[PDB]
RNA sequence: ACCA
RNA sequence: AACCCCUAUACCUUCUGCAUAAUGAAUUAACUAGAAAUAACUUUGCAAGGAGAGCCAAAGCUAAGACCCCCGAAACCAGACGAGCUACCUAAGAACAGCUAAAAGAGCACACCCGUCUAUGUAGCAAAAUAGUGGGAAGAUUUAUAGGUAGAGGCGACAAACCUACCGAGCCUGGUGAUAGCUGGUUGUCCAAGAUAGAAUCUUAGUUCAACUUUAAAUUUGCCCACAGAACCCUCUAAAUCCCCUUGUAAAUUUAACUGUUAGUCCAAAGAGGAACAGCUCUUUGGACACUAGGAAAAAACCUUGUAGAGAGAGUAAAAAAUUUAACACCCAUAGUAGGCCUAAAAGCAGCCACCAAUUAAGAAAGCGUUCAAGCUCAACACCCACUACCUAAAAAAUCCCAAACAUAU
RNA sequence: ACCCUAACCGUGCAAAGGUAGCAUAAUCACUUGUUCCUUAAAUAGGGACCUGUAUGAAUGGCUCCACGAGGGUUCAGCUGUCUCUUACUUUUAACCAGUGAAAUUGACCUGCCCGUGAAGAGGCGGGCAUAACACAGCAAGACGAGAAGACCCUAUGGAGCUUU
RNA sequence: CUCGGAGCAGAACCCAACCUCCGAGCAGUACAUGCUAAGACUUCACCAGUCAAAGCGAACUACUAUACUCAAUUGAUCCAAUAACUUGACCAACGGAACAAGUUACCCUAGGGAUAACAGCGCAAUCCUAUUCUAGAGUCCAUAUCAACAAUAGGGUUUACGACCUCGAUGUUGGAUCAGGACAUCCCGAUGGUGCAGCCGCUAUUAAAGGUUCGUUUGUUCAACGAUUAAAGUCCUACGUGAUCUGAGUUCAGACCGGAGUAAUCCAGGUCGGUUUCUAUCUACUUUCAAAUUCCUCCCUGUACGAAAGGACAAGAGAAAUAAGGCCUACUUCACAAAGCGCCUUCCCCCGUAAAUGAUAUCAUCUCAACUUAGUAUACCCACACCCACCCAAGAACAGGGUUUG
RNA sequence: UAGGGAAUAGUUUAAAAAACAUCUGACUCACAUUCAGAAGAUGGAGGUUCAAUUCCUCCUUCCCUAACCA
C-alpha cells in the first residue's frame, strides 16, 4: 500500500562535511528560504499537491519566500522532492522603505537593494 | 464443461461494528457522551466514566477525556479475575488503560439573591 | 528431500561424516484444483506440502573428519538441483563471504546507494518502491537475492 | 384453527 | 512555384478503451425531436396584511419570469371482411388412347394428375420455374360449375397441415401516439464549474437513498498539523493511521434548490483466489486514463507537463543499451609382502580389522584394471619451475533481415 | 458342480416379478465382440453365437407372400464417374450498332514487408516500391455484399403447448 | 440467499471474493426485565438498531443496580384476532408481491460481442523440445545407445483456462482444387560417434533446392488393413483455401428406437429425410525462370570385408520414371487443325567436417592466431512501314506476322 | 467430474430380534427332516448428549443419479 512517508529526523542533521560543500553556518541558520518548484504535481499523491499549493508554488521556477522555521519545514519536507530550497541572502540588508522598488533577486540567492542595469565601472 | 464444485463456508457476511474511540485524548465532553465503544473491554471507566451494560464507555461530567494507565484490582466477588491476581509472581501488579473525564465546571456557586 | 538425501547418502563417507536436516520435513499445504474447472466454486483440495525456504538459509549442514574440498564436489551437485539457487559453503568461505560484502559496502565510491534514497524518500522514489524495500535495500527482488547490489 |  | 518538403490514425454513436476490420451515413434539397407541477429563486405591487368573494398570512401575499423530447416491437382485445386459393363437404356434370390380363384400389403405357432424383435458374421466364428423369394413370382417380363450414372458429387419411404469395393461428379497421428498465435519433454561438465510498431492491442492462458534482444564500472556521494520548489476547514486534495546537494557507460548514454519475481500465504497492498463468478474477492505498502538450518507434493506463491568445525570440523537462567466454606440466617408480582375516581363491584395489618398516624417497594405496592375477596412472625422489585469468558457459517456427551507419578533434 | 454358469441352497421383498419369442443391431458401454461367408484388403452387408446399462407381446411380439421414386448390401454388364482428359457444335462470350436495370457506395489522391494497435492495417511506426490512363481474366483480401444472428444469454418482453 | 464471531483487513473507523473457519433462528433468571428524561452512539442512506446522567416510584447496609445473564437467538406495512392489554409469517428469495409450475427444435420481438458456441488474442497448468546433473540400465563400462529424482531454457501443434475485437452475422467438420511458409529431416546429399568387420542398424552435426503412392474400410479427421515405395516426414497458414466446388458429416422444421418425464416435451445416445445466394467497384495477381531429380539394371564382383554365412563403395555404362519445356512423322482421339494415350529435349553449386604448416604456451596444436588444402554462368530476347484494305500457323478487343498473294 | 443414499451375528432381514449357517445334544440301524440347548453383529475412527439401532464429521467401501445448450 502507498502511503505518506515518514523521513528518518537523522536526513536532516547536517555533517561537518556538508557544511564544507554548502557554505552553511549551523550557528548563524538563514532566516529566510527561496523555495522553487522544479516538478509537476501530476503523478503525485494529492497530499503533495495540496502542500505545493499552500506554499505558493503552483507555477514552476517561480521563487517563493518562506520563513527557516519548523512549522513550514514541515511541509518542505513532504515535498522536497518536487523543489529547489536555497537560503535567502542579504549582501546589503533588508530592503528599506527607500528601495523597496529597487531590488532584485539574482540566481545566486542574493536579494540585492539597488538595481542600475549598468555595467560594474571597475 | 467440467461440473464444478461449490464452497463449503457460509455465514461471515457481518459488517463492521464502528466500534472504538469516540473521543480521543484531550477532547471536551458533555455528559452523557459516549467516549468509546468496544466489545471487550480494552479501556476501563476511571473517573467520572460510567459504563453501560454493552462496556459503552460515557462521560458522566462535562470536560476533557484523559487516558491513564493505572493498576489494576478487581472486586473480590469477579470471582475470574481474582483466581487470576491470586495465581501471579509476588511482587506482579496487573495494569490497565482506564479513561477519565476531569470536570470542567465547578457544581454551581453562591450568588447574591436578596438584601432583607 | 528424496533428491538431497540419496545423493548425500550415496555420496557421503558414513565413517568420517555426517549429515543433519537444516530445514524441517514439508508443513505448508498446497491445494490444487481438479483438471479443467473454471474460475470459482471454493478453494481447491489440499494436493501436497512444501517447505518455504528463505535466501541466506543453510538447507543442510555436514561435519566430521573431512575437508571442504572432499564435500564441496557432490555438495554442489546437490545445490545446483535445487528450485533456488544455492551454493556449498563452509564455515570460512561463508564467512569471507560475508566479509567481502561488508567490504564493498565500505569502499563503495559510489556516493548514491539504494538505501539512503529509499529511507529519505528521494525523488519520491517510494511511489515504485514497497515498503518492504526499506529493509531488503535493493537486494531482493521477490524471491531472488543479488549478492552484486550493495 | 393457521388470514396477513 | 499546382505538386514535390514537413506535420497530420474521417465523422457520429457506443464504450474500460474505436483509425478500427464495431453502428449509421451515395449526395443535394426540404421536412424531422424538451410539453408541466411542487417547492424554491429573481423582479415589481401592496404590506400585518395581500388578493377584483372562495385562498393564504407568526412578513406575508399578489403578479410575472424561468422547468421536464423523437422514431421502433413481437403482442392483447373489440367489431367487421374473407372458402374465386387451399382443407373438407353438398348438388349436379365431365375425362380417362392403345397393349396385356381378364373377378381388379392388376401390370405396361398416352392424354391427364403428381413431384423422386439431377442439373439449370436464385432481382429468375417464375415471390417455387425450366430440361431430363420419375410416381400414378377405371380410381380412396382427375377435373369444370354453383353452394356450405370463419378466427376463442373452421377444416384436417395430424404435417400442429391448410383457411387469398410470412397461420403455434387469418385479414382489415378501431382501442392506439399500445407498451418498451431495450437499441437508434435529439438542430445557433461563446465562457465557466464538473469522474464517480456505500445501502436496498423479482435487484445487479433499472431505480431510490447516500456519496460526489452544480447554483444561490448564511456565518465560521477548514485544510496542513506538536507534544501528550488511543489493548490485551499476545509480533509478519509492517508501511502507516486516528487525534492534534503552532504554522503555512483559503477554505469550510450550514441553509435553500436540483439534476447527472451508481456496467471502470492499466500501472506501482499490501493481500486474496487461480497454476507465486493470464491484457484473469476480487478487496485496499496511491497514480494515470476516460482533458491538453513533449517523451518511451507506432502507443488510453509508464516518464515529463498542466490554464488556454499572437510572435519567423529564449532557457529548459522527460528523453538514445549494454555486453563477448573454457590451452596447460614435465618427468619418474624398487622393496618386507600376495600384511593377516575373510573368501574356492583376495595378490594396493570383495568386505573385515590394522596401517607399521627399507633406501634421499615411493599410500599395507586414490583412480583404472583383471584370472583373485598381471598390467596402466596418481601420490614420493631426482631435475626443476609448467604459468594457472576470474567467476563463468547454448539454442529452433511458420509471407520477407529489418532504419542507414559509425570504434578517434577536447 | 477347477473356472464359467448354477438344476440347487438360504433370506428378504412385491400387485405381479419380463412369459412366449427375438437379439452385433433404424436398436450398438466394452465393441471395429466372436465365428462362418463375402474382398487382395470390410468399422460395410449376410448367417450364427454371445446375451438384454435400457428387447418383449394390439404402447403389439415373432414369421411370411406381394408390393415400395423408402434405407442398406451385392453378381453381371455398362459406361468420361474416374485413371486423364481431349475434340467439335450450339448457348453464353468478346467486338460493332440499338435499347438500357440492380444490390451496393462516409470520403478516398484506395501498394508491399515487418512491427504496433479495441489483441488479424491500403491509411499508424520503420523500411521497401512508385510516370499516367483503357481492356480482358482471377477470386487471396477489402473481417467483400445481402438479411438490426434463427445459436447463446439478458428483458420483472411475447406467444404456442402441457399439467397433481 | 437473513443474522453473529475470527482471519484476510497487524496499529481510529471502513473494506471484496461460488475466499478461509466457526456459529445463531435459543435457553435461563426475573416479575419495578415499572415510569420518565439530559446527552450521545450507529453497520457507510433510510428504516431499524444501541448506551445512558438526573428525576419519579420502588429496592436497600457490604458486585451489584431507576437499563438481568447472554454474541447472533431475528421479520416492516397493510390486514386479522381481542372488551382492553396485547398476539399473529422457515413472509428463510429472511426490506417481506395476499394468492401462479413446467415446456418449446413450431417458435417470435427487443437487445447484447456488457455473455457462451467457431476463429483470433492472452496464458502455458497440460503438451512438446533442448540442455544441466550422475542415480540407474547397458556382461564390465554413467555418457555407443537408454535413462530416475531433480534443475534450467525454449516452443505454441493438444486439452483447458481468460472473456479483449466481431451477435445492424468474422457461416461451414472432413474432402476436392491450388498450394505459401517453418525445419524440430521421411527420402535423396555431406559429416562425427558407434557395443560401426561387411550387409543392415542406432545416434548426432549439416542440409528445406527436389520429392514424399494407390487402394479396401469408416462422413470422418484419426486408425486398421491390402499392395507398393528412395520415401510414403512433422507442423503452421482464420483447425490455409466454401463471393472456386462439395455437404457424407454437422446442427432448424418431419419421423423412428431405447431411456427420462403425469404430460407438453427432452436425451456430445443411435436412425431415415432434409433450399449452400452473389453481374467483381478497389487491392493483389495473371509466360519469375532456359542450369533436374530419383530409382533400377549391367559392370566393378561374388571383389573389398569376413571363420563362414554372406557381401558392398567416390567410378564406368545403360535403361527408366517423374517434373519442366516443346511438338505432330507415325500411332491414337481425329483430320486444311487441335490433342495424348504418341514423340523429342533437359546443363552449376553448396561447408558438416577432414588434414598440412604453425605461434601465444621455442614439444605439441586444423587457427574466432597469422596461414595452406579438400573448397566455390551461359542461353533467349534486341532493326523499324502503311497503320486503306485483305490474308494468317497472331489474336477476346488491341496488338503481331504476310501481301514482290491490292 | 458433481451431488445423494447406504455399511447390523458367517448369511439375509429386523429394531439389538429373527430365520439360516455353525456348535452341543436328542430321535434314527445311520443320514436328512424334526426336537431341545448354546453361542454368535450395530463398517472404522472422531463426538456430543442425562443415554447414540434413528445423530454426527471424517476415513474406508459400495451403490444411484447427473454430466446438458451451441
Ligand atoms: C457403464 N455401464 C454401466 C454400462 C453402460 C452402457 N452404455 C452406456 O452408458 C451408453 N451411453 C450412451 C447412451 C452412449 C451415452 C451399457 O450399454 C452397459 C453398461 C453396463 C454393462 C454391464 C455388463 C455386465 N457384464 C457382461 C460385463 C453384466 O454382467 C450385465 C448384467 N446385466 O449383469 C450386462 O448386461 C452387461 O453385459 C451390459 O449389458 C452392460 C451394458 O449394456
Ligand atoms: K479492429
Ligand atoms: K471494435
Ligand atoms: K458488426
Ligand atoms: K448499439
Ligand atoms: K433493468
Ligand atoms: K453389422
Ligand atoms: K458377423
Ligand atoms: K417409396
Ligand atoms: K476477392
Ligand atoms: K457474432
Ligand atoms: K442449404
Ligand atoms: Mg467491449
Ligand atoms: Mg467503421
Ligand atoms: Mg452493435
Ligand atoms: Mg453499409
Ligand atoms: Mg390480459
Ligand atoms: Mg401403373
Ligand atoms: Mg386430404
Ligand atoms: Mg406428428
Ligand atoms: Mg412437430
Ligand atoms: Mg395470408
Ligand atoms: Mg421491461
Ligand atoms: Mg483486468
Ligand atoms: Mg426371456
Ligand atoms: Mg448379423
Ligand atoms: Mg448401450
Ligand atoms: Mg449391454
Ligand atoms: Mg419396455
Ligand atoms: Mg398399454
Ligand atoms: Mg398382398
Ligand atoms: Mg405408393
Ligand atoms: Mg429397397
Ligand atoms: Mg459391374
Ligand atoms: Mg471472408
Ligand atoms: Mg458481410
Ligand atoms: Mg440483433
Ligand atoms: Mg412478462
Ligand atoms: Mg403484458
Ligand atoms: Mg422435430
Ligand atoms: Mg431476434
Ligand atoms: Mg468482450
Ligand atoms: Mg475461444
Ligand atoms: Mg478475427
Ligand atoms: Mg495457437
Ligand atoms: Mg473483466
Ligand atoms: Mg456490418
Ligand atoms: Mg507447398
Ligand atoms: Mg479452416
Ligand atoms: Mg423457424
Ligand atoms: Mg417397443
Ligand atoms: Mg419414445
Ligand atoms: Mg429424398
Ligand atoms: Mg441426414
Ligand atoms: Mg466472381
Amino acid at each position: 500500500k502507498f502511503t505518506r512517508s515518514r523521513i528518518p529526523e537523522k536526513v536532516f542533521q547536517a555533517s561537518p562535511e556538508d557544511h564544507e560543500k554548502y557554505g552553511g553556518d549551523p550557528q548563524n541558520p538563514h532566516k529566510l528560504h527561496i523555495v522553487t518548484r522544479i516538478k509537476s504535481t501530476r503523478r503525485r499523491p494529492y497530499w503533495e499537491k495540496d502542500i505545493i499549493k499552500m506554499l505558493g508554488l503552483e507555477k514552476a521556477h517561480t521563487p517563493q519566500v518562506h520563513k527557516n522555521i519548523p512549522s513550514v519545514n514541515a511541509k518542505l519536507k513532504v515535498v522536497k522532492h518536487l523543489i529547489r530550497i536555497k537560503p535567502l541572502k542579504l549582501p546589503q540588508g533588508l530592503p528599506a522603505e527607500e528601495n523597496m522598488s529597487n531590488t532584485c533577486l539574482k540566481s545566486t540567492g542574493e536579494l540585492v537593494v539597488q538595481w542600475h542595469l549598468k555595467p560594474v565601472e571597475q | 464443461k467440467k461440473s464444478g464444485g461449490s464452497s463449503k463456508n457460509l455465514g461471515g457476511k457481518s459488517s463492521g461494528r464502528r466500534q472504538g474511540i469516540k473521543k480521543m485524548e484531550g477532547h471536551y465532553v458533555h455528559a452523557g457522551n459516549i467516549i468509546a465503544t468496544q466489545r471487550h473491554f480494552r479501556w476501563h471507566p476511571g473517573a467520572h466514566v460510567g459504563v453501560g451494560k454493552n462496556k459503552c464507555l460515557y462521560a458522566l461530567e462535562e470536560g476533557i477525556v484523559r487516558y491513564t494507565k493505572e493498576v489494576y484490582v478487581p472486586h473480590p466477588r469477579n470471582t475470574e479475575a481474582v483466581d487470576l491476581i491470586t495465581r501471579l509472581p509476588k511482587g506482579a501488579v496487573l495494569y490497565k488503560t482506564f479513561v477519565h473525564v476531569v470536570p470542567a465546571k465547578p457544581e454551581g456557586t453562591f450568588k447574591l439573591v436578596a438584601m432583607l | 528431500f528424496e533428491m538431497m538425501r540419496l545423493t548425500i547418502n550415496r555420496s557421503m563417507d558414513p565413517k568420517n561424516m555426517f549429515a543433519i536436516w537444516r530445514v524441517p520435513a514439508p508443513f505448508k499445504p498446497i491445494t490444487r484444483k481438479s483438471v479443467g474447472h473454471r474460475m470459482g466454486g471454493g478453494k481447491g483440495a489440499i494436493d501436497h506440502y512444501v517447505t518455504p525456504v528463505k535466501a541466506g538459509r543453510l538447507v543442510v549442514e555436514m561435519g566430521g573428519r573431512c575437508e571442504f574440498e572432499e564435500v564441496q564436489g557432490f555438495l554442489d551437485q546437490v545445490a545446483h538441483k535445487l528450485p533456488f539457487a544455492a551454493k556449498a559453503v563452509s564455515r570460512g568461505t561463508l564467512e569471507k563471504m560475508r566479509k567481502d560484502q561488508e567490504e564493498r559496502e565500505r569502499n563503495n565510491q559510489n556516493p548514491w546507494t539504494f538505501e539512503r534514497i529509499a529511507t529519505a524518500n528521494m525523488l519520491g522514489i517510494r511511489k515504485v518502491l514497497s515498503p518492504y524495500d526499506l529493509t531488503h535495500k535493493g537486494k531482493y527482488w521477490g524471491k531472488f537475492y543479488m549478492p552484486k547490489r550493495v
